[PDB]
């Protein structure tokens, strides 16, 4: 590649200029290194939390500016590094190559591209730890959005800046819940609507690189990589990389949302990020805290999540809605990281172990799941008309709560049980099948109006598909309006009732 | 030559600290060799602690290590011989022929610790790989360069199936095979080695097909930690030095991860929340993230797992079972049910069978086979409860077809030359998918099922049926 | 306007109290619906019957 | 810079030998021109359908199935069958 | 065909790097490091005289 | 010293778990960094080296034999424990003599389901195996069928005979 | 002597009843409501109604429950609870005891449930 | 633990008792006092000698009445006596 | 490596390097968070009440060989180093 030769010439010209203006005579020499942390002397005037460029090639952050020995973790493998190699002060706080161009590119810790697509343009390289907007530059969740999979989403919405959280066991596919959530950035984002745009940016904090390939392929095939920047941090990658990755995602979220367009984020498994912070603290010198994990686990978690918000029109009414994903062991809701985060995030969707093998590909514990904004910022289809359907969702969840071993006191309880159980067998939006703001209310409305409830529970698995297709090719005007008019009016309710009669008939 | 001088100053248990000269200190993980009266003690540079002092965790039991012993830095990872020459023996993780059948004169010696490969040139659109196991060659949406392990039973005929898989994969695909025992018992090792000398996949004189790279318990924890990587590098070398697609078999991902946890504890890290330490994941992430499929073949390793109490409360087993694509239910009863391999395709569940992913014919064969088997299993626990009379016409036909599938499922075992003399039998995708579809299509449905037992593909199935129906009456 | 095409048969089934028992008319309705389903599947899933020779080459 | 200029020279004229000149490489025995340009150009079809992928095998769409335009025999039996089915209406 | 092209492009950079190893070995083997020492001295002198 | 002479023998590392605890104390005092379960990770190393000491030698060196009789302390069945797990895995078996059966008065109260001696057949005596084949199934069936404790009248009569067999065995 | 002797007694009875419900919850789950005393069953039913009466519609929580908020008067609430333990509305519906105002709104909800649920 | 090993005893006022309306909430069964009635005005002692045993019996019938079913005369009498006391 | 480093740990810092006249008076080297180290009081009785010159009293539970530490029984804002 002659272009590779030109790139080599340009880079070596930059290197020759750097060497000519080295301005590095008293810069530090790495005294010792280990566990991705390097104890380095010198560097007498290094600004705190500024990347340090190391001779072995791998760089790293400088965390603890201790008296004399300034501690810089190594953001790369140690087999290259060695004691005494020169440490070059980058002179800048850790900043991430950020901007709209990164679209479809998988970037390393600070933003080094890793797919092999070459450079990606930048609209700003800001520090990895930005101060979040306060009170006045913040605002309410006045603009709703769609989670894509019905996924108990009309039940508990995910609105502008709704800092929702999740949980699950190993291989719980909560990652897949995230992926489906992202895929909904194709029914609005793939159009041309900024107001409908929610430019998602997933993360990859500590996952097997094979899983990374699976994510990339699933993004391309369903045509998601057009709208999702997936920052990557391999399990084979070094601990400082994984630790800094969530900060990089924060930077990308700032670069997007701060511009004034409504954007979204979904941090990957953040439990690995916590384990990385544990490595960074307990390995460098910092005494451990509660749950044997580093003391500032909450501090790091907040500084990640608290970056997300929904600013006001003063700041452009944009937002960076976030869906941080935490992992437990044994689906443990009661844990230091899990409970502490559930205090930080404004929404929770609990994924169990039984249901993960018991009855639902989604297996989202509807009763356990909750979001701190159900009314404000919910699908206007799911509330403005189906607000009674949301209260019915809560009521039927409470109903199924008591459905374990109680007798048959009456027929009312039994009818509620059968209808709600058909509804639950219905509501699981199949994997990678995001199709929502068209007949969301329909399930509960038909159950209370007795359209689907009269069908067999098992048969609903195809009856729903038939009803949807009938609404599509037969109730096309009414279904398209429910998509677009923004509400299911009493007249549209009557037309949908007619379409429901048609679906019941054929 | 510049042998960087050392000094054995502090042997803190297994982890050892050796001080050297300025500018001569080996970098991290560079292998260091000390040759005491008990041969050679190998040190992997553990940490650079400064003061021209190198702290290392020896890949051997540091017993008898003396103060004042000078250490030399071999300037790289663990040194071990490479090639097909050493392939097929007991090779010490230290490198020398542990086989005691002669030093491995593999003039080429390849490292242990390796850079992770380029994910950019890997197999994102990974190639479907034929194993030689028709049951696993039909209903399993698979890929090249990956992993699969469901070992279940603790070598109850599986180590016999192991050397057989080695022979078959080394034959058809023209490659090697690596069965690495990390923390495998010296008694268990003796049994496996005598068994393989009896099984032919590797012979003291005959042509070898399998790689026996075992780092046993009989050595220090660091040795258990790095022997698996020694095996993976040996497999990668033999694959890339002959373009030979080598399937790899691993002792136990739990074994390697636990050994790595042990070593990481030894280093000085604090205990974590439960039973971990500061560097739990990167241990297994060292090797398994660098075994992928290239153009010269593939690297689709296999991890042997005996489901400990069959409980998924161990994170490593969960990620490993997630690594595999379809599950082969190797129930002990099934081994006696009629299949010597007994690899149940019943648990061959996967969503990778797409119209553009697993092939229409292959996926259809998968659906038919799995559905027939699962329907037989489901109708059993109800009809057999009611009685044999509960066989409906559909039920009787499906049960006949399913029993045909189960009896036919076995194949003669190639490394079972001592079992009953059956010559080597397997299938191939061209025979496999079509023959499964046709036998499911009622082609020989009228023929009795006893023909299907001990019967390989349609190549000799017809001959066997004729033989059974002819030379008896 | 494929709604009307099956609308007549849906109405007939609504009034097939004298036409109930159709042994080989429901099979024909199944064939007609399968044709429409495969047609919509070909329309949606398969890309254009063309080549992106503008840039791909 | 001399270390930059010399590196550029040794990495360009030698890059000329590798690619920009058809001199293959003296250090490496097998030239990639006799290896990649034609035979591995079939590697693309080795992964693809060989002489079939670029070819796109001719498969003209066939006709659907019908009653062979047979109302002499099928019509009367169909009528009797439909009337028999009507006996339980 | 496109995938083959992408793989060959990567092979190109890999072969360029492999020949760059020999190119670097030439730099030490040839005593152009003598011709490089004066350049290093001049560059460092200019750098120190910069400020 | 016994075994390499070619003879046989039986070692009994009685309560190796307490030996592991002693190693844990030794590590802590010797300031070796603590790890999981606070014992030095070297506990597994020492235990493996002490456990792989014994086996049956081949005819190459005269075929010495040696049997190990190590014991551990199930701290509430401390399955997720480090030392108990290493003691189980290192051993070629796990005759996990849980307390519950001992508490029913039984002096030698092994657990039927849990004990799985991998290389037992290679040491099994065939005549015993002839009967133990049915004993194993009887135990498995007793475990499988004792679930229906409060619905035993309606239970199958063959199941009742199987329960009788399990109780008798 | 703080909020009233009647209020103190009302709270004491309510807490005693709820504590009885919690104490008997174990045997209730293990055996069932029928297996225990009819006095115990009556107390359990009243306690369940009382617990279902504990919630209320709060003015800003109307985001969640959807009802405009209800602020229960202290004296009115005390009287309502004394009545509910005393069985002045023990036949009202349980689901008509949640998310309402005082016992007046409870009776209104019971009538509404009589209209709708039937 | 250290206080209960050093102190004279305890009046272990469990929260269930105070929730059960018994204010003050000395959970008599969970109470203890090493000194005891020997450090007491015997005027109390003549009635406490029966009070303690009656509370003990009530502890014996608490489970029986928890079942909420009938029993013999001694059991029902004990339950009534304990609740009254 | 000819030897080890110059040292491992320390106990005292200030650099008079002379005779000890701080037998009745003290030097408050470390003071903060309600606990204060004091340099001086060579032979103080353990757990002796001690008065900081700013105006807050204190009891001395810590009498470590180098410096003796005394609890600062009050709002610590008044205490200062060297007082």
């Amino acid at each position: 590649k002659a272009q590779p030769t030109e790139v080599s010439s340009i880079l070596e010209e930059r290197i020759k200029g750097v060497s000519d203006e080295a301005n590095l005579n008293e810069t530090g020499r790495v005294l010792a290194v280990g566990d991705g942390i390097a104890r380095v002397f010198g560097l007498n005037n290094i600004q705190a939390e500024e990347l340090v460029e190391f001779s072995s090639g791998v760089k790293g952050m400088a965390l603890n500016l201790e008296p004399g020995q300034v501690g810089i973790v190594l953001f790369g493998s140690d087999r290259l590094v060695k004691e005494g190699e020169l440490v070059k002060r980058t002179g800048n706080i850790v900043d991430v190559p950020v901007g709209p161009g990164l679209l479809g590119r998988v970037v390393d810790a600070l933003g080094n591209p890793i797919d092999g697509k070459g450079p990606i343009d930048a609209a700003g390289r800001s520090r990895a730890q930005v101060k979040a907007p306060g009170i006045l530059p913040r605002r309410s969740v006045h603009e709703p959005v769609q989670t894509g999979l019905k996924a108990v989403d009309a039940l508990v919405p995910i609105g502008r800046g709704q800092r929702e959280l999740i949980i699950g066991d190993r291989q719980t596919g909560k990652t897949a819940v995230a992926l489906d959530t992202i895929l909904n950035q194709k029914r609005w984002n793939n159009g041309s609507d900024e107001s409908k745009k929610l430019y998602c940016v997933y993360v990859a904090v500590g996952q097997k690189r094979s899983t990374v390939a699976q994510l990339v392929q699933t993004l391309e095939q369903h045509d998601a990589m057009k709208y999702s920047i997936i920052v990557a941090a391999t399990a084979s990658e070094a601990a400082p990389l994984q630790y800094l990755a969530p900060f990089t995602a924060a930077s990308i979220g700032e670069w997007f949302r701060d511009n004034g367009k409504h954007a979204l984020i979904v941090y990957d498994d953040l439990s690995k990020q916590a384990v990385a912070y544990r490595q960074l603290s307990l390995l460098l010198r910092r005494p451990p805290g509660r749950e044997a994990y580093p003391g500032d686990v909450f501090y790091l978690h907040s500084r990640l999540l608290e970056r997300a918000a929904k600013l006001s029109e003063k700041e452009g009414s944009g937002s960076l809605t976030a869906l941080p994903v935490i992992e437990t062991q044994g689906g443990d809701v009661s844990a230091y990281i899990p409970t502490n985060v559930i205090s930080i995030t404004d929404g929770q969707i609990f994924l169990e172990a039984e249901l993960f093998y018991k009855g639902i590909r989604p297996a989202i514990n509807v009763g356990l799941s909750v979001s701190r904004v159900g009314s404000a910022a919910q699908v206007k289809a799911l509330k403005q008309v189906a607000g009674s359907l949301k209260l019915f969702l809560a009521q039927y969840r409470e109903v199924a709560a008591f459905a374990q071993f109680g007798s048959d006191l009456d027929a009312s309880t039994k009818q509620t049980l059968v209808r709600g159980e058909r509804l639950t067998q219905l509501l699981k939006q199949n994997q990678y099948s995001p199709l929502a703001t068209e007949e969301q209310v329909p399930l509960i409305y038909a159950g209370v109006n007795g359209h689907l409830d009269g069908i067999e529970l098992s048969r609903i698995g195809e009856f729903e598909s038939s009803f949807l297709s009938y609404l599509k090719s037969n109730h096309n005007e009414l279904l398209t309006e429910i998509r677009e008019k923004g509400e299911l009016s009493k007249e549209l309710l009557a037309s949908l009732k007619s379409a429901t009669e048609s679906f019941v008939a054929t | 030559s510049t042998p960087i001088t050392g000094k054995v100053t502090a042997v803190i248990g297994a982890i050892v600290d050796v001080h050297f000269e300025q500018s001569e200190l080996p970098a991290i993980l560079n292998a260091l060799e000390i040759k005491t009266p008990q041969g050679k003690l190998v040190l992997e540079v553990a940490q650079h602690l400064g003061e021209n002092t190198v702290r290392t965790i020896a890949m051997d039991g540091t017993e008898g290590l003396v103060r004042g012993e000078k250490v030399l830095d071999t300037g790289g990872p663990i040194s071990v011989p490479v090639g097909r020459e050493t392939l097929g023996r007991i090779i010490n993780v230290i490198g020398e022929p542990i086989d005691e059948r002669g030093p491995i004169k593999s003039k080429l010696r390849k490292p242990i610790h390796a850079d992770p490969p380029s994910f950019a040139e890997q197999s994102t659109s990974a190639e479907i790989l034929e194993t030689g196991i028709k049951v696993v060659d039909l209903l399993a949406p698979y890929a090249r360069g990956g992993k699969i392990g469901l070992f279940g039973g603790a070598g109850v005929g599986k180590t016999v199936f192991i050397q057989e898989l080695i022979n078959n994969i080394a034959k058809a695909h023209g490659g090697f095979s690596v069965f690495t025992g990390v923390g495998e018992r010296t008694r268990e090792g003796n049994d496996l080695y005598r068994e393989m000398k009896e099984t032919g996949v590797i012979n003291l004189e005959g042509e070898s097909k399998v790689a026996l790279v075992f780092g046993q318990m009989n050595e220090p924890p660091g040795a258990r930690a790095r022997v698996a990587l020694t095996g993976l590098t040996i497999a990668e070398y033999f694959r890339d030095e002959e373009g030979q697609d080598v399937l790899l078999f691993i002792d136990n991902i739990f074994r390697f991860t636990q050994a790595g946890s042990e070593v990481s504890a030894l280093l000085g890290r604090i205990p974590s929340a439960v039973g971990y330490q500061p560097t739990l994941a990167t241990d297994m992430g060292l090797l398994q993230e660098r075994i992928t499929t290239t153009k010269k073949g593939s690297v689709t390793s296999v991890q042997a797992v005996y489901v400990p109490a069959d409980d998924l409360t161990d994170p490593a087993p969960a990620t490993t079972f997630a690594h595999l694509d379809a599950t082969t239910v190797l129930s002990r009863g099934i081994s006696e049910l009629g299949i010597y391999p007994a690899v149940d395709p019943l648990d061959s569940k996967s969503r990778l069978l797409d119209a553009a992913v697993v092939g229409q014919e292959h996926y259809d064969v998968a659906s038919k086979v799995q559905e027939t088997l699962q329907t037989y299993k489901s109708l059993q626990d109800i009809i057999a409860i009611l009685g044999m009379d509960e066989l409906s016409e559909q039920d009787k036909l499906t049960v006949e077809r399913a029993r045909k599938i189960q009896r036919f499922l076995s194949q003669p075992f190639a490394v079972a030359e001592v079992f009953t003399g059956i010559p080597g039998k397997l299938v191939r995708l061209k025979d496999t998918v079509a023959s499964f579809k046709a036998v499911l299509e009622g082609k020989y449905d009228n023929i009795p099922e006893h023909a299907f037992y001990m019967v390989g593909g349609i190549e000799d199935v017809v001959a066997k049926a004729e033989k059974l129906a002819a030379e008896a009456n | 306007a494929k709604s009307a095409a099956n609308k007549l048969d849906w109405a007939k089934v609504i009034s097939s109290l004298r036409i109930t028992g159709s042994t080989a008319t429901q099979l024909s309705s199944f064939k007609k619906r399968n044709d429409e389903a495969r047609r919509q599947l070909l329309e949606l899933q398969s890309q254009p019957t063309e080549v992106d020779f503008s840039h791909y080459r | 810079q001399d270390l930059y200029l010399r590196e550029l020279k040794d990495t360009k004229l030698a890059p000329s030998t590798l690619q920009d000149a058809e001199g293959n490489v003296k250090p490496w025995n097998p030239p990639q021109k006799p290896n990649l340009p034609e035979l591995e150009l079939q590697g693309p079809e080795a992964l693809k359908a060989y002489t079939e992928q670029n070819v796109e095998t001719a498969h003209v769409a066939k006709e659907s199935e019908e009653g062979e335009s047979e109302p002499i025999e099928e019509d009367w039996l169909v009528l009797d069958d439909a009337e028999e089915t009507k006996e339980s209406h | 065909w496109v995938r083959y092209e992408a793989s060959l492009r990567q092979l190109e950079q890999r072969q360029l790097a492999k020949s760059v190893i020999s190119r670097v070995q030439s730099e030490l083997g040839n005593p152009k490091f003598q011709e490089k020492v004066l350049q290093q001295s001049i560059s460092e002198i200019e750098q120190l005289l910069s400020k």
